[PDB]
Formats: C-alpha cells, structure tokens, sequence
C-alpha cells in the first residue's frame, strides 16, 4: 500500500464554526505520519490520554478521527471523560475509555480581534444530557418555567450564547484552539492497517522467511511454476508448502 | 411459479488460496450436492401496477447458489437482513452500469420498487426510476467497487450468458464466488466448470433472510404457469441451497480443477473417495459400516 | 433580536433614593455580564457599575464607591440598581448594556466606555431642587 | 539531595487564572506519590490535592473541588496545577511535596497533616490587586 | 526448578513507625535482567 494523506491541511481551517457543527474527518488506508508530533496537531500540551499511545502502533490503527475545536481558556481541562459542567455535559461529553491526544493551542493571535468575534455559539440550557459523540443544530427555545414558551418573553430563554474575544482579555477568558486526534476502536473493526515493516528478500541461499504470516526456513529458488491469478500459496501432496 | 429443477455438476469452488497439480483432494466444506433439487421463481405481471409478489423472501440458511441466463441486465442486486427494517442493518448488492456500491445500512421502509403499466418494446430506456429507500440511519461501511456482473455481449442468436455465483456467511465474513460462461440453448448445460470467486468482505452482521432486486417495470419474453409443486417452467433465476458435504476434487497440471465427485451420493462415489482416485478397476471394496440407528428412546425408573 | 427595557426614574430630591430596573427578554442573566452607563448633558459617556457572569462580583466606579450598589435577580430575570444619597451632579440618563462571558475586568481589560453587544433606550433620572 | 522547587504566582486579578509547576530535581515522578500544600498567612498548612504514583487517580479538598485541577508529565519529570475561578481567600504560599508510594487515600489513611517526607521551598500566590 | 519453602508474616510493629522506616532500599531501576540467585549491589546513576 503506497498512499500518503496529507494530515497537515486537514487541521488548519479558514474559519472555526461553533460548538453545534464542527467538523468530523476520519483518517484510514495510509502511512501512520504521527511524527508531526510538537509541530502540528500534537504539539505544546501533548496529552495523549490513551492506554499505551506507543503500543497503539502496535494495535494496529483501523480508523482515525480528527477534530479540532476552539474553546475557552476557564475549561482547557474539562476535555475528560468523568467531569461535569454546563458547558461540558450540555456540549460534547467523552467515554470513560477515551484513546487519543487532545491538545491545546494558546490561540490569542488569531482567534481574536480588536472589534471582537462573535462567531462562536455555546449552549448553557437543555432538555437533558446527550449521549457522547453527539451534536445538536436545531435552536429552539427551551421551557425555563411555568410559562409557555410560545413567545419571545422572560423565562423563555435563548440557547444561543457567542463568546466574544479581543487581544486585550485576560488568561482564562481567552480562545484555546483544542485539536483531538483519537484512535479508538467502536467493537475493535481490525479492518485497515498500516505499520508493516519488510526486510530485503535474499534468494539462493539457507534463510528464514515470512510471507503473509507464513513462516518457515530453507531457499527460495526462482522456477517455472505459475498460479492462477486468485492462488497465493503453493502446496502438494502430505501438505508441506 | 416453483417448479423444481436436479442440477448436474454446478456448484464447485475454490475453497482455499493453495495452488495444488495433479493432485486428488478431500475437502469438507458448504458445498452444493449432485443431482440435487434447486427452485426456480418466475417473474410474470409487467403491464400490472400492483406489485407482482415475485420477488419472495428465502430463508438463507448455510450458503445461497444463484444463476441466471439473461441477456439483458434485468438481474441488478440483492437484499440481505435478517428483518429488513429499522431495527437492524442491511446489506445492498447494488449493481449500476460500471460499478457497485455495497451498504450495511438500516432502512425502515421497503414498500415495493418501482413498477410500469407500459411496454418495453414500445419504451425501451431505463432512465432513473430505481427508488426503494428514503431515510438513511447511523451507518458505516459504504464500499464501492467494479460491476460484478461484465456485460458480455450476446448475438446471433443461441449465445446468452451464463452468471453463476455463490453467497457465503462465515463467522461475520460475506464472500461472493462468480463466474461468467458463455453457454447455449441447455438451462442447466451439462459440463463442468471450476467457478473462480470475486470479492470478500468483514461484516458481522448475522443473515436470515434474503431477497432479490429486478427492473420490475417490464419484463418480456417471460413465460409462467399458475401451477405449484413438481411441474415446469422457464424463469431464468436459479436458486439452490448449500450443504456440508465432502467433495473429491481433481485439480490438473495446469492448476485448474476440472472434475469433482462426491463421496454420499452413490456407493461407487463411495469407493472412489476412499481409493483417492476416478478410476476404480475390477474388485471388492470395503468403503464404510452400517449400524441400526434406534427408532425411540424409553426411560424407566422405579415406583 | 434581543431587547433591553429599562424602568424607573422620576423626580428625586437630594437626600432620597431611588431604584432603577432593566429586564432582559430574550438572553439569560447569571450567564451574561450586564453592567450601568451613564451620559450627562455636555458630556460624553461613562460607566457606572457592572457585574460579571460568575456569581454576584460586582464592579464600581471611582465617584460611585459607598452610594451605588448593584444586585441581580435571576427568578425575574432583572437586574437592579440601587441609588443612595443621590447628588445634584448625577443628573444624567442611564443605559444597561449585556456583554456574554465574564467580561468586566478580565486580566488587562477594564470595561471602559461602549463595547457591549445588547444595547437599551434609557431612562432619565433628573435631581433638583 | 532531593529538591523540589516551584515555579510561578505572582500579582493575578478574582476570575483570573495562573499556573503552578514541582520539578523534582531528584527522585522522578510516576514512582513517587505526590502532594500540593498552603498556607494562609497567620493560619495553618492544609493540603489542597495528591496524585498516586500509578496512573491517574486524583483527590481535591472540599472546598476546592471542580475549580482547581492537577496533571503531570514524566517527560519533563514535573506536576502541573491549573488554577480556575480565583477568589480572595486564596492567598497562601503554595509548596510541593513527596512520599515514596500511594499514600494518598491509601485505605483507611488520608493524606490527613503533613506526612510527607520531601519538602520544597514554596512560591507566594497573591490575588485582588 | 525451586525445590524449597516460601515463609512470609506481617511484620508492622518492628519495620514500621510514624516517620516512616527508611532502612529498606527497594531498587527500581537496572540495565538488564538478573541471573538466577544473583545480587547487584553498585550504585550508579542510571539515564532513562
């Protein structure tokens, strides 16, 4: 397999959306470029929270999902599986066995502006809970009370809310740019791979050989022997190969 | 419209990826058995608007064999699912022109395809009137491929083509075997044919049930009958059903396999899997024991 | 889309209190930050107090410091401004402004002059003898 | 021999956010339970958080939880706070601390006063300026 | 191959007090893997 996705262009946008739609991208059939390490997606924070980030080059990676969200500075942390919140809970929820790395950019010049930017819309108010990995679009105005909320009056109140940054805010207040690079496995699809070291083949002489899981010693001799386009493998009579 | 034909020598495959020459092997494996009985459903009510009924539901149980003789590529997919409804995924062989896309995907309605009050022969264009679905659930695995069924052209008369294929659900794996012959006049050409796969593919999702996808909106030269049982017909749709079986294959010098016997259907069949060979000469031969088996079984304990 | 009302005002004499009042309809205090603004005749506009989206910290002006107070109310969804030992020179008309995040004094920002997103009409509160 | 020095504090506003870090110049972390501690002037020294020596586990105090947090890092051999949602009564001098196994919730023994056996020797934090 | 006795009991009132007993050095850290019946005793930095 010799195909190569780009991860760089991926992580980079124009413009970031807010909470309700961002953007899933799902990563499969190419080389594991995961040395971007400290100079794209994984960089400053490195907090790969999964089980064993080297081994997983060993589990070898069926599925990888790229996201990249920006988030205030009060809640850098709050990117973990357990945790509670308004604006944790209400927006985007993780499960308790959560593989990947989640970093966080100290993003203060380019994700704000001296007019300031509006372009980011959070939720504080809902009906209930959302599973994990799950988003909502649709704005409706949610019933606080014992009013119907039929109209735009008091205890009907807006979903909306849209942070707003300058230059000139302070640490906590400021936008975070958190990029999510997460390997996991829904039931483990073993579909895709990838690392798959080769060896140079030596003919003509006593060595040890594997091919596609089938190893054995002796000498590889070049013949006339031909196969069928579907057949692989060679064997005869008392099943020796 | 389910007459019942005996298949000859239809239904041998490749069961592994070894090359083997001039070698005589056992294998036991979901194979279709000689001279077994295979069912054939017509498809006959083109000018009607209700929905024909001829599309039935098979109960899919170890392995479908499917054949046709067309011409024309009326034959175009396959339904696989257990419920065919919302709760659970279903799998599409959809095939369009050049390619084919292959979805597990939940559906919750399937009402009837699209169906035709005119003619063929007066309108003979098929141009995008193939819906069966609307809404679309959480799903994954969207594959997209080349056509499975090559369109090989068939003319001056007495040449139509032959599609054999076999359908095979292994511990949440679905493997397609095919190959296209050339034949003639003969349903079931009398001959033998070692029958390549295509595709495989991870699934694991367990099938009950299947269906078949036709442009039922006209169908011609489609005779049928409204008797049912032992009787005769002419369908060009070939459905047989698969069973464990131990075959002895005769794989040739070249690589190919060009003979298959079985080893339950006669005694002689009998003798020549034991001697490893197609050819038995003159003698006596022990092949196997026979023992009573008992009719019921009692059980007795005391006051 | 989101209007601010405000209630109040009257004719106040020097030693009397007063109490002003802004509902907002659409957006939801106790998440936002809404503050005061002040504008005399001949003079060009000035904060009075704000209060951030955290809890009730509240924030205040040089000349406002002991008289003023401010509390917001989160059943009614209005905020109130309390006027005590009201001056002759504090004749102006006042606006409530709404700003989302915790936005008065956040690290090097102070919540100086008109940068709030959802603005009002005004009351005129007038002093005299 | 073992030194556990601290870096940061510092001037910071109420709302605000600053961060702290304990490198071990010694023995490393992820085989050494540690602990955070501080010290209210005029009052005494009380714990604020651990972190066990194998994976992850984490512990707060009453009257900290939710706002502040902690993490570390093995590569840089240090532990990482991040103060969230500052207010006034926090003003203490902060020390980082170690002891050799999970001692942190480890049956029925809290990490009650001051029974670690490393020392450092702390950083002021001050707020409300 | 161990041809031989394991005995163990709880020792908390000789090897245990409030400071802690810090007699007991517990070494974590090695280049490779020991023999059978082998001791290593030297102490030198060791660079992860």
């Amino acid at each position: 397999v010799t195909n190569l996705c780009p991860f760089h262009e991926v992580f980079n946008a124009t413009r970031f959306a807010s909470v309700y739609a961002w953007n899933r991208t799902r990563i499969s059939n190419c080389v594991a470029d995961y040395s971007v390490l400290y100079n794209f997606a994984p960089f400053f924070a490195f907090k790969c929270y999964g089980v064993s980030p080297t081994k997983l080059n060993d589990l070898c990676f069926t599925n990888v999902y790229a996201d990249s969200f920006v988030i205030k500075g009060n809640e850098v942390s709050q990117i973990a599986p357990g945790q509670t919140g308004n604006i944790a809970d209400y927006n985007y929820k993780l499960p308790d066995d959560f593989t990947g790395c989640v970093i966080a950019w100290n993003s203060n010049k380019l994700d704000s502006k001296h007019s300031g930017n509006y372009d980011y819309w959070y939720r504080s108010f809902r009906k209930s809970k959302l599973k994990p990995f799950e988003r909502d679009i649709s704005t409706e105005i949610y019933q606080a009370g014992n009013k119907p909320c039929k109209g735009k009056g008091p205890n009907c109140y807006f979903p909306l809310q849209s942070y707003g940054f300058r230059p000139t805010y302070g640490v906590g207040h400021q936008p975070y740019r958190v990029v999510v690079l997460s390997f996991e496995l829904l039931h483990a699809p073993a579909t895709v791979c990838g690392p798959k070291k080769s060896t140079n083949l030596v003919k003509n002489k006593c060595v040890n050989f594997n091919f596609n899981g089938l190893t054995g010693t002796g000498v590889l001799t070049k013949s006339n022997k031909k196969f069928l386009p579907f057949q692989q493998f060679g064997r005869d009579i008392v099943d020796t190969t | 419209t389910q007459s019942y034909t005996n298949s000859f020598t239809r239904g041998v495959y490749y069961p592994d990826k070894v090359f083997r020459s001039s070698v005589l092997h056992l294998t036991q494996d979901l194979f279709l058995p000689f001279f077994s009985n295979v069912t054939w459903f017509h498809a006959i009510s083109g000018t009607n608007g209700t929905k024909r009924f001829d599309n039935p539901v098979l109960p899919f149980n170890d392995g479908v064999y499917f054949a046709s003789t067309e011409k024309s590529n009326i034959i175009r997919g396959w339904i696989f699912g257990t419920t065919l409804d919302s709760k659970t995924q279903s799998l599409l062989i959809v095939n369009n022109a050049t390619n084919v896309f292959i979805k597990v995907c939940e559906f919750q309605f399937c009402n009837d395809p699209f169906l035709d009050v005119y003619h063929k022969n007066n309108k003979s264009w098929m141009e995008s009137e193939s819906g069966v679905y609307s809404s679309a659930n959480n799903c994954t695995f969207e594959y997209v491929s080349q056509p499975f069924l090559m369109d090989l052209e068939g003319k001056q008369g007495n040449f139509k083509n032959l599609r054999e294929f076999v359908f095979k659900n292994i511990d949440g794996y679905f493997k397609i075997y095919s190959k296209h012959t050339p034949i003639i006049g003969r349903d079931f050409p009398q001959g033998f044919s070692a029958l390549e796969p295509l595709v495989d593919l991870p699934i694991g999702i367990n099938i009950t049930r299947f269906q078949t996808l036709l442009a039922l909106n006209r169908s011609y030269l489609t005779p049928g009958d409204s008797s049912s049982g032992w009787t005769a017909g002419a369908a060009d749709y070939y459905v047989g059903y698969l069973q464990p079986r131990t075959f002895l294959l005769k794989y040739n010098e070249n690589g190919t396999i060009t003979d298959a016997v079985d080893c339950a259907l006669d005694p002689l069949s009998e003798t020549k899997c034991t001697l490893k060979s197609f050819t038995v000469e003159k003698g006596i031969y022990q092949t196997s024991n026979f023992r009573v088996q008992p009719t019921e079984s009692i059980v007795r304990f005391p006051n | 889309q989101v209007q601010l009302q405000e209630s109040g005002g009257g004719l106040v004499q020097p030693g009397g209190s007063l109490r002003l009042s802004c509902t907002a309809s659409g957006i939801a205090l106790h998440t936002h930050a809404t503050g005061w603004f002040r504008q005399a005749p001949g003079k060009e506009r000035e904060g009075v107090s704000c209060i951030s989206s955290g809890d009730g910290t509240t924030y205040y002006e040089d000349s406002v410091e002991g008289r003023f107070t401010i509390s917001r109310d989160n059943a009614k969804n209005t905020v109130y401004l309390q006027m005590n030992s009201l001056k002759l020179e504090d004749t102006a008309v006042y606006y409530c402004a709404a700003d989302p995040g915790a936005v008065c004094h956040s690290g090097s920002y102070y919540y100086t002059d008109d940068d709030f997103y959802y603005r009002g009409q005004g009351t005129q509160v007038t002093v005299s003898s």
